[PDB]
């Protein structure tokens, strides 16, 4: 019967499920693609020059009020006065550039710094009189007099826009407003100032800040928990939406990249600096051998390398995700008892200290349990075929375990393992080998009964019959 | 038209 380790893997593989025809929080559930279409419903975008595959947009920071600011009512019916104008401070300008960079990283847009003034396609400025929201922007389908503008509230009562920084609301606000200027709408038909919207007004269940920075709703609505942090950069559904609009950026981070601790991304939101770092990010990466390094955390973590999957990292829930179309190869756990789930390619998974559960999935994986009693789980023969077996790099008999309980043959076929020294043409025969000189071992199983191994696992260290579950 |  399926062990608890196998059950934990299965449960996490199906965590944060999306799609289908059942109600979730009183709303229909949408897949990433369905949500992306919803976010793009306005059908507004900047036009690329004929033939150009890359859209180039400039930006500038206003130094004085413009026509809209002076006479709002001539452009929008609801706004009569914006109060007093103020230019973006150095802090705001620096943070704005990081937000713009986070959008250009994922799609084919090149942002050009046009400096101080009103010459940029995109412009930024502050206002002091509350218009029912922290900031506002215009979608690209408005008159040239309003196109590309985003405005931010700064007054004695509201200070979130004064100090934007990685992980805070001010930084997410910049990313959110820039998203509007590029053509993205909120995931549902709601807006600050129009009635009194709540999550009950969302069109689909996944309209939360766990999936889109364009959402107004807390991540807890969908089961995630960022402990007060806010995503600084585009999330899973934002990436899907913007790429459908301007294309996927296939040159971003094409080298071997490390996310988390020891990051070489040069992106504040992808970097962990201490065991206290609250990470919230969705990985966009165009190539190379990449690694999710979460070695510096001591909390129990659940890491899933499959595209579109969410992971529970550094004490938060559903805070790390991998964008659709991205292949991340390796993952390193921390000192807690972690769950590491690989994907279809060859992965290097390292559990570190703690009693970890590792699941390589398809491909010939290199698995390191590290210190502690680790369990290497298998759910299908194909996951470690005789032709491309996994290698358990630091197996310690009596401590670690090889778990085969979830295989169909044992759960359903009622097969019983019979250890022998040579195959004789009988299903279920297994050969456990160990060369004490090289310290290399092996487990080979003939499930078909043709005297040819169908499943095999290479070992560095000895494994005994007592180390193999079911 | 003023999207917050
Ligand atoms: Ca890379
Ligand atoms: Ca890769
Ligand atoms: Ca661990
Ligand atoms: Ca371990
Ligand atoms: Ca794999
Ligand atoms: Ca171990
Ligand atoms: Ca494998
Ligand atoms: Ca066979
Ligand atoms: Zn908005």
């Amino acid at each position: 019967g399926r062990s608890d380790a196998y059950t934990q893997v299965d449960n996490f593989l199906h965590a944060y499920a999306r799609g289908g025809d059942e109600l979730v929080n009183g709303h229909p559930s949408y897949t990433v693609d369905q949500a992306a279409e919803q976010i793009l419903r306005e059908q507004a975008s900047w036009q690329k020059a004929p033939g150009d595959s890359v859209l180039t947009l400039s930006y500038s920071f206003l130094t004085k009020p413009n026509d809209f600011f002076n006479t709002p009512w001539k452009y929008v019916s609801d706004i009569y006065s914006l109060g007093k104008f103020s230019a973006f401070s150095a802090q705001q300008q620096a943070q704005a550039k990081l937000s713009l960079q986070s959008w250009s990283d994922v799609t084919n847009i090149h942002f050009v710094d046009a400096g101080q003034g009103d010459q940029g396609d995109l412009t930024f400025g502050n206002f002091s009189s509350s218009v029912g929201g922290a900031a506002f922007a215009f979608l690209p389908d408005v008159p040239d007099a309003l196109k590309g503008q985003s405005w931010y509230l700064i007054n004695s009562s509201y200070s979130a826009n004064v100090n934007p920084a990685n992980g805070n609301y001010g930084r997410q606000t910049l990313t959110h407003e820039i998203g509007h200027t590029l053509g993205l709408s909120h995931p549902g038909d709601y807006n600050a100032g129009e009635g009194d919207p709540t999550y009950a007004d969302a069109t689909y269940a996944e309209d939360t800040r766990a999936y889109s920075v364009m959402s107004y709703w807390e991540e807890q609505n969908t089961g995630q928990d960022f402990k007060g942090a806010y995503s600084s950069a585009p999330l899973l559904d934002d990436i899907a939406a913007i790429q459908k609009l301007y294309g996927a950026n296939l040159t971003t981070r094409t080298g071997d990249t490390v996310y988390g601790f020891n990051s070489n991304t040069e992106r504040d939101f992808y970097s962990a600096t201490s065991s206290s770092s609250k990470l919230v990010f969705s990985v966009w990466d165009a190539g190379g051998n990449d690694t999710l390094d979460f070695s510096g955390f001591s909390q129990n973590q659940k890491i899933n390398l499959n595209e579109k999957a969410l992971s529970d990292v550094g004490g938060l829930k559903g805070n790390v995700s991998i964008a659709a179309g991205v292949t991340v190869e390796n993952a390193i756990g921390g000192s807690g008892s972690d769950l590491l789930i690989g994907n279809d390619v060859a992965n290097v998974l390292k559990g570190g200290a703690g009693n970890d559960i590792l699941y390589g999935g398809l491909g010939a994986d290199q698995l390191w349990g590290g210190a502690g009693a680790d369990t290497f789980v298998y759910g299908d023969i194909a996951e470690s075929s005789a032709a491309a077996p996994d290698t358990l790099r630091d197996f310690v008999s009596g401590q670690d375990k090889i778990d085969l309980s979830g295989l169909d043959a044992f759960v359903n076929g009622g097969l019983v393992l019979q250890y022998v020294d040579a195959f004789a043409g009988k299903a279920g025969q297994a050969i456990l080998s160990y060369d004490a000189a090289s310290k290399a071992g092996s487990l080979a199983i003939d499930f078909s009964g043709d005297a040819h191994a169908d499943f095999a696992i290479n070992l560095i260290g000895q494994a005994t019959q007592a180390d193999i579950v079911v | 038209g003023s999207n917050s």
